[PDB]
C-alpha cells in the first residue's frame, strides 16, 4: 500500500493506495517509484495538497480501507502510536519530521484513519495536520501553526 | 446611378457600399471579426468554468456522475469507469 | 449637402440584427461571476 | 436446481432453477442438457446478458430460492470457497476459467448469493464479474478488465 516518491534517484515522500484512489501529497517532488502506479495520470487539489489518482484493477486489492470511524485513544502510524482526541491527532514532538508527509495513521484493524501532511509544534506535542474522511467525504484538518512535511 | 436599395433582408444592406463608401463595409467586418472574438473569448472562459465547476469532484468518488445527469455536457462526457 | 458620417437608420432593422449578437457573452459573464461567486461560498465553508 | 448447457457434446456453461424461472447466461453456447428445460421458450435481456424462462409445474419442487443477503466474508462455489468484501466476489487467480459462466455462488445455507459470468485478473486474486440481486431486482457487477468466461 505504501510506494515512494522518488527524486533525482532519491526518497522526498511517499504515495499510499488507501480506499479505491492512489494518494501523495501535492508538494512532494518526484515520481512514484512504481511502473504501475507512475503512469497514471493524477487530479492535483491545491487546498488539501492531495494529489489523488484511481488504483488499477490489478493492485486494487492491495489497498488499505479508510474509515470515518474515531473514536478518542491511541492509533498507529510508522514512527509509533498516535494519540486522538478533541478532534486532534498528536504525537510525541519529535517523532515526526518532514518527509513523513503521505504515511497513514492506521487503527488496530488495518483501516486508515487519517494521512499526515505536516504538523504544528505546540510543546512537548505536535498537533498532526491530517486529511481525514468525514461522513463520507474527505476533509482536512490543520492546526494553527502547522510545518507541513 | 447604383442604386443603394434598403434590403431584405441584408442583401441589399451590401448594396449601400456602392452608395458614399469606399471603406464603410470594410470597418463593419472589422467590427464584426470582433464580435467573433469576443464570442470565442467568451466560450473559451465558459469552458474553463466549467472546468472550475467540474474541479473538486475531481477528487474524488461517488458523487457523480451524478452531476453527470444535470450537465453542461463536461461532466456528462467524464461519468467514464 | 446631407455627405455626412453615420450612423442612421437603415436603423430599425439593423438594430434588429445587432441586439442578437452581445447578450450572449454578457449572460456567460454573469454566470462566470456566479460561479466564483459560489466558489467563495465554499472556500468560505472549508 | 443445477443443470448443464451443453454445445457440440461440450459443457459451455450452466442453467439454474432460481425462484420461479429458469436461468442461463445470454452468451452461453448450446442448449440444456435436459428435455423438459431445453423445449422451453427463453426471453432474452442482453442488459442483464441473462435468458430466462418458467420452470414447469413437475421441477418447480426443484428451484432454488436466491438472498439479498450477502455479508463480507467466506461463501460457496463449485471449485472452492469464494470471498467476498467491499462490494466483490473474489477468488485465488487460476480457479476459475472459461466455461465456468452460469455457476452459482451459493451460501452456507445453500442461498444462491450471485452468478458467475467471468472474471477479471488483478493479480492474486481474481475479481469476479456476477450476477446479484439487490434489494429485490437483479444486477451485475463486472469488475474493470473481466475476461468473460
Amino acid at each position: 500500500c505504501i510506494f515512494e516518491v522518488k527524486h533525482e534517484g532519491k526518497v522526498m515522500g511517499y504515495a499510499c493506495l488507501v480506499g479505491d484512489k492512489v494518494m501523495k501529497p501535492a508538494h512532494v517532488k518526484g515520481t512514484i517509484d512504481n511502473a504501475d502506479l507512475a503512469k497514471l495520470a493524477f487530479k492535483r487539489s491545491s487546498k488539501y495538497d492531495l494529489e489523488c489518482a484511481q488504483i488499477p484493477v490489478h493492485m486494487k486489492s492491495d489497498a488499505s480501507k479508510f474509515t470515518h470511524e474515531k473514536p478518542e485513544g491511541y492509533y498507529n502510524w510508522h514512527h509509533g502510536a498516535v494519540q486522538y482526541s478533541g478532534g486532534r491527532f498528536t504525537i510525541p514532538t519529535g517523532a515526526g519530521k518532514p518527509g513523513d508527509s503521505g504515511r497513514p495513521i492506521f487503527d488496530n484493524k488495518g483501516r486508515v484513519v487519517a494521512i499526515v501532511l505536516g504538523g504544528a509544534n505546540e510543546g512537548a506535542r505536535t498537533a498532526l495536520s491530517v486529511v481525514t474522511w468525514n461522513k463520507d467525504i474527505v476533509t482536512k484538518i490543520t492546526p494553527e501553526g502547522a510545518e507541513e512535511w | 446611378s447604383t442604386n443603394g436599395t434598403a434590403h431584405g433582408h441584408p442583401h441589399e444592406i451590401i448594396l449601400y457600399y456602392y452608395e458614399l463608401y469606399p471603406t464603410m463595409t470594410v470597418v463593419i467586418v472589422s467590427v464584426a471579426s470582433f464580435v467573433l472574438l469576443s464570442m470565442v473569448g467568451t466560450a473559451v472562459g465558459m469552458c474553463v468554468c466549467a472546468r472550475r465547476r467540474c474541479i473538486t469532484p475531481y477528487e474524488l468518488t461517488p458523487g457523480a456522475t451524478v452531476p453527470f445527469l444535470l450537465s453542461l455536457l463536461c461532466c456528462v462526457r467524464t461519468t467514464k469507469a | 449637402h446631407t455627405t455626412l458620417g453615420v450612423q442612421d437608420i437603415s436603423t430599425t432593422a439593423m438594430s434588429w440584427v445587432q441586439k442578437i449578437t452581445g447578450g450572449v457573452g454578457l449572460i456567460v459573464a454573469v454566470a462566470a461571476l456566479i460561479l466564483i461567486v459560489v466558489l467563495c461560498v465554499s472556500f468560505s465553508r472549508h
